[PDB]
RNA sequence: AGGAGUGGAGCCUGCGGCUUAAUUUGACUCAACACGGGAAACCUCACCCGGCCCGGACACGGACAGGAUUGACAGAUUGAUAGCUCUUUCUCGAUUCCGUGGGUGGUGGUGCAUGGCCGUUCUUAGUUGGUGGAGCGAUUUGUCUGGUUAAUUCCGAUAACGA
RNA sequence: CAGCCACCCGAGAUUGAGCAAUAACAGGUCUGUGAUGCCCUUAGAUGUCCGGGGCUGCACGCGCGCUACACUGACUGGCUCAGCGUGUGCCUACCCUACGCCGGCAGGCGCGGGUAACCCGUUGAACCCCAUUCGUGAUGGGGAUCGGGGAUUGCAAUUAUUCCCCAUGAACGAGGAAUUCCCAGUAAGUGCGGGUCAUAAGCUUGCGUUGAUUAAGUCCCUGCCCUUUGUACACACCGCCCGU
């Protein structure tokens, strides 16, 4: 799907920071609630997560109206190589606090 | 019920095909033997379109393609 | 502002229903039994009851640490108000949901319908239930659908005691040629404590105590102490 | 893995096309021959 | 035995027909017909007329920073301020675009392939083992001559006992 | 004996619903579902938006209903009594209304309360009651169909959304063959809430108020259960089967 590169950067940064993603399955929602002040439509998030799922990077669940996505190890490696993050950075999920 | 086809309309509405232009950067500047550069295309007065965003030299108007600003 | 009590209770019920549905879909494989939400002004605790907690927790606690994240993402209440705990069920044989899931996953593995149903029935009866019923409906063999019924022990159908003496579970399983339906009913035994059964007895069961032995009096005796 | 149950096969297909087969299977389960 | 009625009138609403470009469709004795919670100006919408969009993931091949592609002012055009198309040039920077597979989305077809739910037989009083008795056997008794009850409810009789 | 009838005492000597077995139906639902198996279609789409129409179109038949055919009535005043419930909403825009002023009315302006035994609200409901006018005349019964104006909801009211005012004033004088429901606070009369709802009840689901005639039986009609009995039926009388 066609979208500006900064939207993809923001979505991937949020996904790697948190480790999980939630969406409402609303292609007409003007902007994702979590991605505020960055002007990312919900449709872009849905399609980006679908593209990630097709490659095995994220695991998907659907509940009552919502998409839930969890990050896989190969997805972690792909995001780390994509965002040029140092090997000392891990998502908040992988930290047993 | 089964879907009927009924496939008959205007023969084919064609999609717009964008023109392929080779080295469109060159025609924006003119060069003298001394090495001077003169900008043939006007520069938009907008904020973002200030230095490298040139306008369009239409036969009766000037048009910036990045912000739709139009001048006579 | 604030909402009225009617809307508040309806919203709490809807939230619990959606949470239970999500947990079911997520943890069916782990023998998910139920969810219990205890609301405290400090934090809202969620207890997840399942047959095995090792898969729910995950390695080093990753998977559960994911769930308490997405829940916080879904319903939107602030961080630090979420904390999930996994507790194993006291007896897995007396839970209709766990047995329905076990039967569903035995069928999904290719086991014979009759053998799996009889194994589940035997396990339920050995657990200590008064009785059990298992019904499997669908295209078991051929283009024509049918239903197999396996019953054992006692079973009540009508009245109010059905509410607290019978545990019911309905499940669907997708096989290569379509959907099969599973229904499981378990009749709980009477337990004076509320651990593994109803505290109150059946309405029509009357227990008359045996009288104690009494010494026949013969001569008037006066005892002073 | 437990794949086939002769008892269920006979009890279901005793009146179907495959009766004469399943009966023949059931005896093999019973008499050991 | 009666009361209020309906069937007659006007009107409101569903179902057939007949018209229509379309007058979307399910259901037809109880157990279809102010029923689908179906009181539709738009949406709903599934029907008809006309016009945009891809929201065609992913893999392989081609093309590509000497530019893959994106959007758009004016005039024409259009129901339309859909750059939808035509003239004109501008803008965008690898996100896409062309082929092969392979997916997705459907109020599309099958309820005579299914699950679940609901309705009906029937809310009537019915149903079934275990040991015993009778038959080579299928099968039968228990579950009955009779009184009683809303009731296989009970009392009684009793090769049946308890359930 | 099981139990039945009557009576005393007594608030009550049968309150009304919910749940409801074994077995089945080719009963309804794929148009409730991100329940679902197979087919069909997928860029000139059966996907999805936008604009305009249709679902309501009228020589005719069939159901569920509302209003009536009047005097045990209609109209105009006066007086006086309820209950069940709802109310400011994640997306989500849309709540219930007291009081003051303007208008003849539908309505319009202000300014307050209520997230509710707190405010609307002592929910001044309608039938009913007391007076006035009319007087067996399709009549001051009935209110269909139409004309001209005004106002609210909406982005949009024409094929009239709804509401208000003048005017117009149809059939209908109790209904053939046939047919439905009902045994006490019941049937019927009369209003009021909830659902649908931007606009909104002739439907449904509940609630009160006024309040009866008849019956305490039967198997005649209809239907469903048992027992005995006959069968060449077992896809079970919508069967099987004979002869031209
Ligand atoms: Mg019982
Ligand atoms: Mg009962
Ligand atoms: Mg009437
Ligand atoms: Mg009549
Ligand atoms: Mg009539
Ligand atoms: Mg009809
Ligand atoms: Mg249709
Ligand atoms: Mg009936
Ligand atoms: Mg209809
Ligand atoms: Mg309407
Ligand atoms: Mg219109
Ligand atoms: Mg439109
Ligand atoms: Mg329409
Ligand atoms: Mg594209
Ligand atoms: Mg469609
Ligand atoms: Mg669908
Ligand atoms: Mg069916
Ligand atoms: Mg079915
Ligand atoms: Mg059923
Ligand atoms: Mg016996
Ligand atoms: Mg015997
Ligand atoms: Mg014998
Ligand atoms: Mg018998
Ligand atoms: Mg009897
Ligand atoms: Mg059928
Ligand atoms: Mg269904
Ligand atoms: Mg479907
Ligand atoms: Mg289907
Ligand atoms: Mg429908
Ligand atoms: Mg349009
Ligand atoms: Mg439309
Ligand atoms: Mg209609
Ligand atoms: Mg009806
Ligand atoms: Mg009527
Ligand atoms: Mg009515
Ligand atoms: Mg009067
Ligand atoms: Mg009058
Ligand atoms: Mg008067
Ligand atoms: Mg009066
Ligand atoms: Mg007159
Ligand atoms: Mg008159
Ligand atoms: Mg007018
Ligand atoms: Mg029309
Ligand atoms: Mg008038
Ligand atoms: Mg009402
Ligand atoms: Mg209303
Ligand atoms: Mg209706
Ligand atoms: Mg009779
Ligand atoms: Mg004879
Ligand atoms: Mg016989
Ligand atoms: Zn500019």
């Amino acid at each position: 799907m066609l979208m500006p590169k900064k939207n993809r950067i923001a979505i991937y940064e949020l996904l790697f920071k948190e480790g999980v993603m939630v969406a409402k399955k609303d292609v007409h929602m003007p902007k994702h609630p979590e991605l505020a002040d960055k002007n990312v439509p919900n449709l872009h998030v849905m399609k980006a997560m679908q593209s990630l799922k097709s490659r095995g990077y994220v695991k998907e669940q659907f509940a009552w109206r919502h998409f839930y996505w969890y990050l896989t190890n190969e997805g972690i490696q792909y995001l780390r190589d994509y965002l040029h993050l140092p090997p000392e950075i891990v998502p908040a999920t992988l930290r047993r606090s | 019920k089964k879907r009927k086809k009924k496939s008959c309309t205007t023969p084919k509405k064609n999609k717009h095909k964008r023109k392929k232009v080779k080295l469109a950067v060159l025609k924006y500047y003119k060069v003298d033997e001394n090495g001077k550069i003169s900008r043939l295309r006007r520069e938009c007065p907008s904020d973002e379109c200030g230095a490298g965003v040139f306008m369009a030299s239409h036969f009766d108007r000037h048009y910036c393609g990045k912000c739709c600003l139009t001048y006579c | 502002v604030q909402i009225s009590k009617k809307r508040k209770f309806v919203a709490d019920g809807i939230f619990k229903a959606e949470l239970n549905e999500f947990l079911t879909r997520e943890l069916a494989e782990d023998g998910y039994s139920g969810v219990e939400v205890r609301v405290t002004p400090t934090r809202t605790e969620i207890i997840i009851l399942a047959t095995r907690t090792q898969n729910v927790l995950g390695e080093k606690g990753r998977r559960i640490r994911e769930l308490t994240a997405v829940v916080q993402k879904r319903f939107g209440f602030p961080e630090g108000s979420v904390e999930l705990y996994a507790e194993k069920v006291a007896t897995r044989g007396l839970c209709a949901i766990a047995q329905a899931e076990s039967l569903r996953y035995k069928l999904l593995g290719g086991l014979a319908v009759r053998r799996a149903c009889y194994g589940v029935l035997r396990f339920i009866m050995e657990s200590g239930a008064k009785g059990c019923e298992v019904v499997v409906s669908g295209k078991l063999r051929g283009q024509r659908a049918k239903s197999m019924k396996f019953v054992d022990g006692l079973m009540i159908h009508s009245g109010d005691p059905v509410n607290y003496y019978v545990d019911t579970a309905v499940r669907h399983v997708l096989l290569r040629q379509g959907v099969l339906g599973i229904k499981v009913k378990i009749m709980l035994p009477w337990d004076p404590t509320g651990k593994i059964g109803p505290k109150k007895p059946l309405p029509d069961h009357v227990s008359i105590v045996e009288p104690k032995d009494e010494i026949l009096p013969t001569t008037p005796i006066s005892e002073q102490k | 893995e437990l794949g086939t149950d002769p008892y269920e096969d006979f009890q279901e297909n005793w009146n179907t096309k495959h009766s004469s087969g399943v009966t023949r299977e059931l005896m093999r389960e019973l008499n050991g021959g």
